[PDB]
């Protein structure tokens, strides 16, 4: 019975899972975009979203400072976290990370892998799945419906 | 275009509702006792189709009731066609109620939680909390073996299952398997409070099934309350028939209302 | 919750409940059909090497709401005729025992404090 | 019948029950329960009190000599959500400690009176069972104490003595996080080191098990203000 | 009111060469903190 559970089992236990998530978060902060297992990336998405909110609380916040000290193992990233990611994420409320499933790893394990990326990074854009243009047949029919609805009012 | 309303008869039966299980609350009685009520919210109850008595059973007619609204983009073509011909958006849970021919209602009629009045006995049908493939101790309640008196890999085994001479096991043997994900009905649940604005029914006792799930509510078929529907609105509750707004909350004669003088014994 | 083999504390002033003994008074049998006894259930005790009857006063297990809970399994000695053998009861007694006065008339007549 | 002239004047909180649980229960149930509990509070005045404060509760007892029954004690803990909130009162009467769990919104309660509004170092002091009887003994006929608002409910920093082992629970484990117990006089250094093996430091920085209720508390406060203005 | 940043020194229990150098600095600092020359020599030559 796993009803009402939000944390999945990873590593050798709870502390091992926490350490793995901390290492993944440190790598994500350092490189602005990382790729890992799909489950690991999905689990790390929440912590990545929470870290930006903690950083937005200010540099002088002792709780945020000690949280960053615990999580970001590389202490050179804490100033980066408080002076790059937080300042560039101000008007954004919860759109801090992007997660996309990539094809399975070429190794024999054939694991299901995902890639997480901080928005606004200085990296080439990923091949995001773009919607069809409005010039398509169905899109043009929907545009005609929209125009008729607008003209009806 | 309302269908003709027939007078209530002693051998008649009324139609039920489909509500949503919100949660549980306490409720104190005027005698000092404390009961636990469950909140069933009637979001979207609508009569979908009508089946004749002869074509459904040959004794009682069948009325089809829909639950809360769902999206069109995830329903089948036949269901979408049926709902398009009916004129209503698709519902989540579709149920059938056995009603007498004199209590039939036109399809497309909405239903409200005021169908049940304070003080009545209802039966609740729902799929209970499915615990999955559970062991025999949790399923049938079989006692386990001693924990540390030498037992080897047996603390939860069922033990013996049959007899030597039979050379087989009986089909009625209790064994581990699926548990919980089955439809069960609780009978004789008393209703204390009816909230009209939010369409909420307060039913005494536990309701089978998890919270935020569809629940089929009907009258009590127990012989003790076979003829309790005489005082209730026979066809259904018509908010437009009376042309009078009911109070926000209807309580029973024994329910200690939130606005109370803090009753003290004498 | 008072069951078999429970070491209880005698409240009423009696020779058995006052004179020290080398073995604490343990429960013998609960007269209720369930093996677990609650407040207001006749019970059997082995006090100082002899059998006796008693009435449960309070237990350390939480019960119904607004029901007093004690830090010791307090019991009052009772005779086979239903009359307590003690003179008076000093420790507080739950008020729920006064609901049933017919069987606990003389038992509650010697109680001083009600809680 | 002379007139006596005293004082010249010459000198110049959201209750815990209103917090909804962390479950995925529909907010309509919470709204209905909050409306009902506000309606109950309109008649029964529920004062502000924390864990460790001393209260007196009047209950409707039919089997007593008088229909009113008074019980005074210190609030061991408060738990529950909505209309079913309960609080535990502990008091030692004639050497026998009695703990009663009252319901905040029970109609049989006549009056709740805070005789000493005072905080303590622990959010839940369940250890009074294993503590000395002096910390659980309180006079039933004590008089209420009125304090100024500027005192901001001063917290009583009191170290409590402990009975010898065993105890009701393992209060030395980090999961309890108790500072009000004088451990240096009751436990040894080896026991203190041993109890640290159950510590879970990652739970303080998990960042995901925390419960944020800023907007929920704001909405609840707005509803309370609307009900009061109603 | 003033930002307080932790030192940017490497980790102590890591497998990295920076961590190994930090441990080397730690034991050299232990040698420095040693009081007597006999203890200093014992610590400096206890490895074989
Ligand atoms: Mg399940
Ligand atoms: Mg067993
Ligand atoms: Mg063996
Ligand atoms: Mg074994
Ligand atoms: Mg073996
Ligand atoms: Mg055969
Ligand atoms: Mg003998
Ligand atoms: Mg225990």
């Amino acid at each position: 019975i796993s009803h009402g559970r939000v944390f999945r089992r990873l590593g050798l236990g709870p502390e091992s899972r926490i350490h793995l998530l901390q290492n993944l978060l440190t790598g994500l902060v350092r490189h602005e975009r990382i790729e890992a297992s799909w489950a690991r990336v999905d689990e790390l998405r929440g912590y990545a979203e929470k870290l930006i909110d903690y950083g937005k609380l200010g540099d002088t916040n002792e709780r945020a400072m000690r949280m960053a000290d615990f999580w970001l193992t590389e202490k050179d990233l804490i100033p980066k976290l408080f002076q790059v990611l937080a300042p560039r994420f101000q008007g954004q409320n919860g759109g801090y990370t992007r997660m996309l499933q990539i094809p399975n790893r070429n190794e024999q394990d054939r694991a299901k892998m995902a890639v997480i990326e901080y928005k606004g990074n200085c990296l080439p854009p990923l091949p995001l799945p773009r919607r069809d243009s409005n010039l398509t047949l169905l899109n043009q029919l929907l545009q005609g419906l929209r125009q008729d609805q607008e003209a009806s009012s | 275009e309302p269908w003709p309303i027939h007078p209530w008869e002693p051998g008649s039966s009324r139609v039920g509702l489909i509500a949503l299980k919100l949660g549980m609350m306490p409720l104190w009685t005027k005698d000092g006792q404390k009961h636990v009520v469950t909140l069933l919210q009637v979001q979207d109850c609508h009569v979908l189709k009508y089946t004749p008595k002869e074509n459904h059973n040959g004794r009682m007619a069948a009325l089809t009731v829909g639950g809360k609204t769902v999206s069109h983009f995830h329903k089948s073509a036949s269901i979408l066609e049926f709902y398009q011909e009916l004129g209503l958006p698709p519902k989540q849970k579709v149920k059938i109620f056995n009603v007498t021919e004199n209590a039939v209602i036109k399809p497309g009629t909405p239903l409200y939680a005021a169908h049940f009045r304070p003080g009545q006995y209802v039966d609740v049908t729902a799929k209970t909390i499915g615990k999955g493939f559970q062991g025999v101790m949790r399923r049938w309640g079989f006692k386990g073996q001693p924990a540390t008196h030498g037992q080897t890999k047996t603390h939860r085994r069922p033990g013996a299952i049959s007899t030597g001479d039979v050379a087989r096991v009986w089909p009625g043997t209790k064994m581990p398997g699926q548990l919980g994900n089955i439809d069960r009905t609780a009978f004789g649940l008393k209703v204390w409070r009816i909230n009209t604005k939010h369409n909420i029914i307060y039913v005494n006792g536990s309701v089978p099934g998890h919270k935020n799930c569809l629940v089929k509510i009907k009258d009590s078929k127990l012989p003790a309350y076979k003829d309790f529907c005489k005082n209730l609105p026979f066809p259904t509750y018509f908010p437009d028939g009376d042309e009078e707004a009911l109070p926000e909350d209807l309580y029973d004669e024994n329910v200690c209302q939130p606005g109370a003088p803090s009753i003290t014994f004498t | 919750a008072i069951q078999k083999m429970t070491r209880v504390r005698v409240v009423d002033n009696s020779a058995l409940g006052t004179t020290p003994y080398h073995r604490p008074p343990r429960c013998i049998h609960v007269y209720n059909k369930t093996g677990v006894g609650k407040v207001g259930d006749r019970i059997l005790l082995a006090i100082r090497g002899q059998k006796k009857k008693a009435l449960i006063v309070g237990h350390r297990m939480p019960g119904p709401r607004m029901t007093p809970r004690f830090d010791s399994n307090n019991v009052v000695l009772l005779e086979d005729n239903g009359n307590p053998v003690g003179t008076r009861i000093k420790t507080p007694i739950p008020s729920s025992l006064r609901q049933r006065e017919g069987e606990f008339s003389k038992v509650l007549a010697i109680a001083q404090n009600f809680v | 019948a002379f007139q006596p002239p005293p004082k010249p004047v010459i000198v110049d909180f959201l209750s815990p029950e209103f917090i909804p649980p962390r479950g995925r229960t529909n907010p309509l149930k919470f709204q209905i329960e909050r409306k009902d509990m506000l309606e109950r509070r309109k008649i029964l005045h529920i004062p502000e009190f924390y864990v460790g404060s001393i209260l007196r509760v009047t209950t409707a007892d039919p089997y007593a000599s008088a229909k009113t029954s008074q019980f005074l004690g210190i609030c061991i803990q408060r738990s529950g959500s909505g209309l079913g909130a309960t609080f535990i009162l502990r008091n030692t009467i004639e050497g026998q400690g009695v703990e009663i769990c009252f319901e905040l919104y029970n109609p049989r309660i006549q009056e709740i009176q805070v005789v000493k509004l005072e905080k303590r170092l622990d959010n839940s002091l369940l250890y009074l069972r294993d503590a000395l009887p002096e910390y659980s003994t309180f006079d039933v006929n004590m008089k209420p104490i009125t304090q100024e608002f500027n005192q901001e409910v001063p917290v009583n920093q009191l170290k409590v003595k402990m009975k010898p082992k065993p105890w009701s629970k393992r209060w030395e484990r980090p999961k309890f996080n108790i500072k009000g117990i004088r451990f240096d006089l009751c436990l040894t250094e080896e026991q203190m080191r041993e109890a640290q093996k159950w510590s879970q430091p990652w739970l303080e920085f998990d960042m995901m098990r925390e419960y944020d209720t800023s907007k929920i508390e704001a909405a609840i406060w707005d509803e309370i203000e609307a009900s009061k203005n109603s | 009111p003033v930002a307080r940043y932790p030192p940017i020194v490497a980790s102590l229990t890591a497998k990295s060469k920076a961590a190994r150098q930090r441990r080397v600095e730690q034991w050299q600092a232990t040698v420095h903190a040693a009081k007597s020359v006999d203890e200093k020599l014992r610590i400096l030559t206890k490895m074989q």
